[PDB]
DNA sequence: TATCTGACACGTGCCTGGAGACTAGGGAGTAATCCCCTTGGCGGTTAAAACGCGGGGGACAGCGCGTACGTGCGTTTAAGCGGTGCTAGAGCTGTCTACGACCAATTGAGCGGCCTCGGCACCGGG
DNA sequence: CCCGGTGCCGAGGCCGCTCAATTGGTCGTAGACAGCTCTAGCACCGCTTAAACGCACGTACGCGCTGTCCCCCGCGTTTTAACCGCCAAGGGGATTACTCCCTAGTCTCCAGGCACGTGTCAGATA
């Protein structure tokens, strides 16, 4: 609860950025070899999967609650991404 | 200028260039760059007076993208506008 | 590789969703599908970069990609 | 050489909040925004010209095209505004 | 399901359909492949909409699909 | 003519083989409300496109074409009508 | 062969695709190969489509292909699926 | 007043593939949108490539990258072999 | 199950979109250069994460009771067919002309640097 | 932290260079308007019967409760690499200039496509 608030009170961002950004370079070499990733896209890439991990979780939780229970589960998650397609 | 003619602070010669470079259409009508700018121009008023006001709340004189993320998730129509989008730093709604 | 997103960054991410208790299992299962998100975003974004002929992705690469996901993210030129 | 809005943006926050700033980040997002909205617009308008058959993108399709992409009471403001400003350019 | 037969009756969700427009502009006509195309149109969003609130309804471990879940589903399709 | 409450047109049986074709089982009373103010809210949305979209090409007739765009605008791209 | 379609082997008409490219305003100049591509690819897409289809048809021993064919054939493979899952079909049904 | 439509060529196709089954008038005209609507989303998207690349004109290669973004892996990869395969055909003669 | 049939398949006739040749120009391919951002590596701090433990709030199961929904039967309503008759409006063509495209010529608005200044936070003493 | 002064640095004002907006005029034609025409829609009428509405019933499911058992949460402690700032260099993005090559455009030529007229069998009709 604290931590709620206090984390949707700020906009600072939560993954830490190395780690992340070797996330990124590991799928894009998988894809295909010596890219460069502008510390632009890389951050812009930070933006968007947060705020859609955010959404991602918000809508788990509505689907917790929903099923009466509090914690949310795996299976509350496949819910909210097959809903929403 | 134009926008002057309009009365617009917004650029209807640029808004006359893009519409043309863009390839939207073969040719352009007179007045739909002026009806465009204007519209613009109410859109970004809308935006930045609850940007203002969010930042007034906020104790804050500087408009930064946090108020820009809470006055669009709030107000109901511009949220339906842009539920669709991301906000760089935007935050989440308490 | 992909376990650098820690446990306690999920835990930070679902707090501003929300959340308040969190089973084991979601974490793996977070870190499956944010996965599979950028799979998809990237792939996007290499593709538009590879057909500009140029080797290093930009910002405005991954914009356009997010813009082909329904998810236009504002900010970023 | 580069373009943007962000000029304009900011004659519109004074016009509005005379004592208000915005941040560069700020600006930015106001930038992405105004051409985000303006090139969905005039995307909108080409194929409200096209759909009928017309090579013309005149302020009747945009009118339209405002009808469309946005919801109730802002696109009433909107169109309102906007057929303000084009009567006004006319009379002058 | 066998078959595709629309499923709402023609007629009454043809004044359907008027009297809705009845509210935005009045004297507007209707052209039969138009009434055909939103009746089409909305069998096939109900059917998804059922589907997403049986999705929810076995999700809450129920059987019979209340309000709630159809809420939850349009929620959840954002 | 006038037209009136022709939202109940949409019978009991009418939603109950809609939920049926969608797998629906058991079906709560309270949904055939609820479906119907959901349908209502759907063709309030796209008749007003269809609507804009003849009354800008200057017709008074709504096309099925004129419904397959308004329908496009919503994201649900449809066939079967040109 | 005169008509480039024929030059291409491909059944659709190249003529027809480059005609509408340039008169659909994509861009102010079209490739010579680009309608030839894009022609290559929408028969591929419609030669896939209709292979589903017709085993569809053959399960249900009809010789004619409707639209629950195509509705059942575009719902059971996962990539058209994938790319029409946001798509409805006249009297098209849906999977059992 | 003429008017256009893939029917001809759809009827083809079929005619290629399952060459003993024939199709109803209401499949064809679904058919016929489905072309329409890809031809237009991939015509779409090459503009969308070449103004972002500033560049005036539509070639062979903003197609493909086109297809590779809109059709699902499998899909993607099978329609740009079949693609280029045509063009070289093509340019062949 | 004929049969018929009209829905598909088939011929023919027209013609209109498609194709070939030539031109010219500007658009794109190429290279050459400039220089910036990108990576990469190290060392230092330290906050962030990793691990363990303890308990307890919460998930899950089972049970019991009530009741709201499915089923069926009988009764009622209007949805559908046709059918028939009327015309408002779509569509198509023909005419005119007001409006937009190009371009030549001029001007100051915007862009970017330059400076400067205090609002919001840095900074250094309480 | 506070706290006044710093400062700094992001805002904000100013400077000047300028190149894109403005303006004029011309010419072309897209678009406006009108006239005709012919369907496609509307209504209305009657009829049929299929569908819907309502009643009654009972029973399967929702819901509340308990009661367990255990999976997370919070705390503490220990380990770690994330961030940092620097510096080195170097690959490639950006910019420009130049060439040739492709495509719009035209004319010109004609045959596959498409409509319309026609035959005939897969499936609907009988």
């Amino acid at each position: 609860l604290r931590e709620i608030r206090s984390y949707q009170k700020s906009s600072e961002l939560l993954i830490r950025k190395l780690p992340f950004q070797r996330l990124v370079l590991e799928i894009a070499q998988d894809f295909k070899t010596d890219l460069c990733f502008q510390s632009a896209a890389i951050g812009a890439l930070q933006e968007a999967s947060e705020a859609y991990l955010v959404g991602l979780f918000e809508d788990t939780n509505l689907c917790a609650i929903h099923a009466k229970r509090v914690t949310i589960m795996p299976k509350d998650t496949q819910l909210a991404g097959y809903i929403c397609r | 200028t134009r926008s002057s003619r309009a009365g617009l602070q917004f650029p209807v010669g640029r808004v006359h260039r893009l519409l043309r470079k863009g390839n939207y259409s073969e040719r352009v009508g007179a007045g739909a760059p002026v009806y465009l700018a204007a519209v613009l121009e109410y859109l970004t008023a809308e935006i930045l007076e609850l940007a203002g006001n969010a930042a007034r709340d906020n104790k804050k004189t500087r408009i930064i993208p946090r108020h820009l993320q809470l006055a669009i998730r709030n107000d109901e129509e511009l949220n339906k506008l842009l539920g669709r989008v991301t906000i760089a730093q935007g935050g989440v709604l308490p | 590789n992909i376990q650098g997103i820690t446990k306690p960054a999920i835990r930070r991410l679902a707090r501003r969703g929300g959340v308040k208790r969190i089973s084991g299992l979601i974490y793996e299962e977070t870190r499956g599908v944010l996965k599979v998100f950028l799979e998809n975003v990237i792939r996007d974004a290499v593709t538009y970069t590879e057909h500009a002929k140029r080797k290093t992705v930009t910002a405005m690469d991954v914009v356009y990609a997010l813009k082909r996901q329904g998810r236009t993210l504002y900010g970023f030129g | 050489r580069k373009e943007s809005y962000s000029i304009y943006v900011y004659k519109v926050l004074k016009q509005v909040h005379p004592d208000t700033g915005i941040s560069s980040k700020a600006m930015g997002i106001m930038n992405s925004f105004v051409n985000d909205i303006f090139e969905r617009i005039a995307s909108e308008a080409s194929r409200l010209a096209h759909y009928n058959k017309r090579s013309t993108i005149t302020s009747r399709e945009v009118q339209t095209a405002v009808r469309l992409l946005l919801p109730g009471e802002l696109a009433k403001h909107a169109v309102s505004e906007g057929t303000k400003a084009v009567t006004k350019y006319t009379s002058s």
